[PDB]
């Protein structure tokens, strides 16, 4: 048998964790309780779900994973939530002193003298699972905890599993819900130091899904709970392959070498169909054709970009539900006819395609209106070179004037090593360049 | 619950903490008496950082005052929290407060600070977590800076790892007299800057120009100062009393506020400033309310910032209103007051909401700036100081008791510093 185990650092990782998992228990017909759907009941399970929960002696399908961040605040505020059971008490990490925003503080103050523990309990949790694959990593640039614990973890990881693969799942972050002006170098300081361990990661933009929670979901002051659910359901959309069946992208590996080219530029872009807000009956219907070539506008990409203005390098997809391969092809076909999209000279460029059994479910008590078809691109285009460019001119803007350096530089970092990394970063900008 | 010990010392700072404390229970509604007469839950769920908790289950608010004249509390208690303080930490001195630095910085009062030092050390550690240090006093002559550096010395010295925090008060001669005072200040906050990094100046002299010449006042009593300030430096600490976005923890906050390690002087502002007066008066809108925000006159400091610019802008609203979407009016802020702001630092408008509404008021909200304008401020103490620094009046007491002229000079060469800094920064 296989499994995985994901990883939870920071407050919005914990609480994108909580989200997520919430609505991966409801989908497989798993319940707070957890009884039995039609199993063994006892080390049962043997479907694709088993590779994310595991039965106890109650058959209750325990999720081998755990929550961290460095104060009592959102892990206590949710240990004591919904999913009290659900997880094992003091298998929740509460750290003491929040980072504030400040990398080195995550990175050698208070990360670093914590850091044991947290690798002692996923070795042990390593220990009792026994199909192990990679891990799922749910942080933040912006955060001192979602950023330096994050990267101290990941480079601890891959010092003791040299061999497994990682997918990260950051948060971009925006100025509209912008909690520091440190968020740049924060940003910078652990994504310079994530391609010598990091294998993909799936970064999500708070402007893109702002404006998808407001433009399309009927929402103009919107908490971390829209945004959160709505981020919550399109991990669960991306990661369905994983959670069901044999088809495209089921492995990690596969993950990869579906995706990723070259192995330090592993960003790849992803969306998610349907946005269609809420309890607002009916405007339209539903139609797999029409979702499918709505995917290629730039509405529901997870990362502001221009990908249209960009060579692409790979496309996959993934549906739920009303399956017949046939009109698949036949959209497959219609959009194939080369409007203003390209792709690379020296490889087939193919649109692979997997498609699933079941309709997606939608949170119980939520905003989001019931369907049942989708679609889940989850393009490899270059055009995250934008977004990259912005952060990175964001972060060069301040460092003529020197702000906030002696923040970072007294607990043990240099001056000088932010010219290293954003040299580092140009020659990614000039790597991206380099695709023409 | 990372609790904060509050220091305090000084006639004036005894004299705006009674009531900045007294506002402050107000609003949270605990009785006079010691008690919770609130009349929500939204009060006690983590307000222990403030009030600590006793064996019959009643609070205890944690605060030291101190002093060098004999008699505080026959004067701590001309409020409404006289016995509230707990009844074995008003440490008395015995002489008083003459305007004379290092009489309670060097010899006298120093001895006392020993023990002060391990009553406070004695105090910190019963809390479950500890945030840092702040201090409210003025930087006015007479024992009222010299025990406060002082004390800031030794708590930086055994606190590293914490924060400290100044609402001291810079005099000026419009409102007050026994002018040998720009010496204390210019030499105590000269090794202040050294010591901390995070201020608010908070402008005796502004005060006076706002509460007398358009706030209808013949006499500013000191009553009348203490219920601006017990205003403005009370809503200063809702964000963090309350729950809310911008939560900052006090490394967080200078994290997000201070640039360098000494440009750090804010000057705080309050948009429905108010005489005493019984009847609150007609309501406000929120965009007048954010317009008398960045209102001139209204600065608690002595400058118009339209004639400077900003570098890290915070704000806390309070009351019911669109949550949603005071962020127009901030981007429109932002976009027709570009200027004011500064290109260096980008995004310098950090903005929360407080659902709660201070007492006797529906719409309000505590302001910090953080700007080149206290340039203004410090060159008027500076040359307040240095027209006078020619004659050599009255250094007689400073000279004997441990002080020497280099010590005035390098003070006045470390102030021109820091306006050198300012002036190049907004250059
Ligand atoms: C041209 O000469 C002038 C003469 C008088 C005035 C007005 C005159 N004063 C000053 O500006 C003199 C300031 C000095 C200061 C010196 C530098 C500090 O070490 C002093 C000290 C304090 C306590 C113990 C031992 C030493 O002393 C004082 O603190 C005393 C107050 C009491 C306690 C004697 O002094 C006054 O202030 C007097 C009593 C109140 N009245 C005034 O407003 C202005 C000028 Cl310009
Ligand atoms: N989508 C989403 N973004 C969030 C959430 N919580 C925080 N963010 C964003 O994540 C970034 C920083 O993450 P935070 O959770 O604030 O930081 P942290 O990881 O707790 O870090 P420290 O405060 O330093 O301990 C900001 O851009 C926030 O707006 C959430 O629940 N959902
Ligand atoms: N802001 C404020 N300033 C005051 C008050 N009372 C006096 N002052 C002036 O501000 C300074 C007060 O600090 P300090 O000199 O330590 O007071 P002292 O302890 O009475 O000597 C003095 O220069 C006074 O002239 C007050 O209630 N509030």
């Amino acid at each position: 048998m296989r499994e995985c185990i994901s990883i939870h650092v920071g407050q919005a990782g914990v609480q994108i964790g909580n989200a997520c998992w919430e609505l991966y228990c409801l989908e497989h017909g798993i319940q707070p309780d957890g009884q039995m759907p039609s199993d063994k009941t006892i080390g049962g399970g043997d479907d694709s779900f088993n590779t994310f929960f595991s039965e106890t002696g109650a058959g209750k399908h325990v999720p081998r994973a755990v929550f961290v961040d460095l104060e009592p605040t959102v892990i206590d505020e949710v240990r004591t939530g919904t999913y009290r059971q659900l997880f094992h008490p003091e298998q929740l990490i509460t750290g003491k002193e929040d980072a504030a925003n400040n990398y080195a503080r995550g990175h050698y103050t208070i990360g670093k003298e914590i850091i044991d523990l947290v690798l002692d309990r996923i070795r042990k949790l390593a220990d009792q699972c026994t199909g192990l694959q990679g891990f799922l990593v749910f942080h933040s640039f912006g955060g001192g905890t979602g950023s330096g614990f994050t990267s101290l973890l990941m480079e601890r990881l891959s010092v003791d599993y040299g061999k497994k693969s990682k997918l990260e799942f950051s948060i971009y972050p925006a100025p509209q819900v912008s909690t520091a002006v440190v968020e740049p170098y924060n940003s910078i300081l652990t994504t310079h130091t994530t391609l010598e361990h990091s294998d993909c990661a799936f970064m999500v933009d708070n402007e893109a899904i702002y404006d998808i929670c407001r433009r399309n979901l009927d929402i103009e002051r919107p908490t971390y709970t829209n945004l959160n659910r709505l981020i919550s359901q399109i991990v669960s959309s991306i990661t369905a392959s994983l959670r069901f069946d044999g088809a495209l992208n089921v492995d990690l590996t596969e993950f990869q070498t579906n995706l990723v080219p070259y192995p330090r530029i592993h960003f790849p872009l992803a969306t998610y169909a349907p946005v269609i807000s809420a309890e607002k009956a009916y405007h339209e219907q539903l139609s797999v054709a029409e979702i499918t070539n709505a995917c290629f506008e730039p509405a529901n990409q997870m990362v502001k970009c221009d990908p249209r203005h960009g060579k692409y390098m790979a496309c996959c997809l993934l549906y739920r539900g009303d399956v017949v391969p046939k009109d698949v092809n036949a959209a497959i076909a219609t959009i194939k006819t080369k409007r203003s999209i390209q792709f690379v000279d020296w490889c087939p460029t193919g649109f692979k395609v997997g498609i699933n059994y079941q309709p997606p479910t939608v949170v119980p008590g939520g905003d989001l209106a019931k369907v049942q078809r989708a679609v889940c691109m989850l393009s490899n285009t270059t055009a995250i070179a934008e977004a990259w460019a912005r952060l990175d001119h964001k972060f060069d803007l301040m460092y003529a004037k020197r702000a906030f350096v002696h923040w970072y530089v007294g607990e043990g970092m240099e001056e000088g090593e932010f010219s290293e990394a954003r040299e580092d970063m140009a020659a990614l900008e000039k790597d991206y360049e380099e695709v023409g | 619950m990372r609790e904060i010990v509050h220091i305090q010392a000084g006639q004036c700072g005894n004299q705006i903490g009674a009531k900045f404390w007294e506002v402050i229970s107000d609003e949270h509604g605990i009785d006079p008496s010691g008690n919770y007469v609130g009349d929500s839950d939204l009060q006690l769920e983590r307000i222990s950082v403030y009030y600590n908790e006793a064996s019959s289950h009643k609070y205890v608010p944690r605060a030291i005052l101190v002093d060098l004249e004999p008699g505080t509390m026959d004067s701590v208690r001309s409020g409404a929290f006289g016995h509230l303080f707990r009844p074995d930490n008003f440490i008395f001195g015995q002489s008083g407060a003459g305007n004379n630095w290092a009489k309670g910085h060097y010899t006298e009062g120093a001895e006392l600070v020993d023990s002060v030092l391990d009553v406070v050390r004695k105090e910190c550690e019963n809390c479950d977590c500890l945030q840092g240090f702040q201090l409210t006093h003025s930087l006015g002559g007479g024992t009222g800076s010299g025990m406060g550096t002082l004390l800031i010395s030794k708590v930086r010295e055994e606190y590293p790892d914490r924060i400290m925090n100044t609402f001291s008060v810079v005099p000026s001669p419009k409102v007050s007299d026994t002018v040998v005072e720009p010496y204390n200040a210019t030499l105590s906050i000269h090794q202040l800057v050294e010591n901390t990094d995070e201020t608010y100046c908070i402008d005796n002299e502004a005060l006076y120009d706002i509460c007398f010449r358009t706030l209808k006042l013949a006499t500013p009593t000191y009553g009348d100062l203490n219920h601006l300030v017990s205003a403005t430096m009370s809503g200063v600490t809702t964000s963090l009393r309350f729950p809310g976005q911008l939560n900052a923890d006090l490394r967080k906050l200078a994290v997000n506020m201070v640039p360098f390690p000494r440009l750090h002087f804010f000057m705080p502002g309050f948009a429905p400033l108010t005489a005493r007066g019984s009847q609150q008066y007609r309501a406000l809108t929120v965009p007048e309310l954010t317009q008398q925000m960045f209102d001139a006159k209204n600065m608690m400091a002595a400058c118009d910032p339209r004639h400077g610019r900003y570098l890290t802008v915070a704000t806390v609203f309070r009351g019911r209103m669109s949550m949603k979407e005071v962020d127009e009016q901030m981007l429109a802020i932002q976009s027709k007051n570009s200027s004011y702001f500064v290109e260096w630092i980008p995004n310098n408008v950090k903005v929360a909401v407080c659902d709660i509404p201070p007492r006797g008021l529906k719409m309000s909200s505590t302001f910090i700036g953080n700007s080149t304008a206290i340039q203004e401020l410090f060159k008027r103490i500076s040359e307040q100081f240095t027209a006078m620094f020619r004659r050599k009046a009255f250094l007689h007491w400073y000279t004997g008791e441990g002080m020497d002229e280099m010590e005035f000079t390098e003070a006045e060469s470390n102030m021109n510093d820091l306006v050198s800094e300012y002036q190049q920064y907004q250059d």
